[PDB]
């Protein structure tokens, strides 16, 4: 994730102010949980919708 | 008989020991209230002790009703993590014309006796 | 469309919910251990 660029997908955090700032940390996290689905695949066993 | 012998009347009790589990802090504010609750230490730090007040009363009349004189006085104890107990304070409570002790008064309700007789469902008879 | 802001300053002072309800505590709690002592030297009064 190249610096002064926002990804396509990402995940926001609420600042002091109230508003929704993109967040580098969390939206890293996101991005490699997505990475992984995308290789090795999810798994839903056990989960009830 | 008719007794009118007021002078030579009085009470001079040893009264029951008395125990406050101070819990709150509107347990050690109304305590702190209290003239007759001398501590040696006036900073000591009440919250969550169990003060036991070993207390007694001399009281001379005037009448049939109203008390010429009232005392209560005694040592206020700490039971200590070890259940060792420690005189922390004295009751030094003094009264002229009154209708009675306040001191005992107070313990009775927002203290317990040591003992408390619990009465059986149903009275059994033995004989 | 003009958007007026007529809050004084509530922006600001962060996390109002539980900053109000520590507010209310602080005065209860005052009123009531004001209020057990004012109890207790009226009973303490009218046994003397």
């Amino acid at each position: 994730i190249p610096r002064e660029t926002i990804p396509f997908l990402h995940l926001r955090k609420k600042t002091p102010a109230g508003d929704w700032k993109y967040d580098r940390q969390l939206s890293s996290l996101f991005l490699d949980g997505l990475e992984k689905a995308a290789f090795n695949g999810v798994t839903f066993k056990d989960k009830y919708v | 008989g008719n007794y009118t012998d007021f002078e030579n009347t009085f009470q001079k009790t040893v009264e029951p020991v008395y125990q406050m589990h101070i819990k709150t802090s509107k347990d050690i504010a109304v305590l702190r209230s209290k003239e007759w609750f001398q501590l040696d230490d006036e900073d000591f730090d009440l919250l969550n002790k169990t003060l036991t007040f070993e207390t007694e009363t001399e009281v001379t009349f005037k009448n049939a009703n109203i008390f010429s004189s009232v005392k209560c006085f005694g040592p206020i104890k700490v039971e200590l993590p070890t259940k060792e107990t420690v005189e922390i304070g004295i009751v030094d409570y003094e009264a002229g014309a009154s209708h009675g002790n306040p001191v005992v008064d107070f313990l009775k309700r927002n203290g317990s006796t040591l003992e408390q007789k619990v009465n059986l469902e149903n009275p059994i008879p033995i004989a | 469309p003009v958007m007026a802001d007529l809050n004084g300053g509530l922006q600001f002072v962060p996390e109002l919910k539980e900053f109000t309800a520590k507010l209310r505590k602080e005065l209860v709690e005052t009123s009531e251990v004001r209020k057990a002592v004012s109890i207790e030297t009226a009973l303490e009064h009218k046994v003397v």
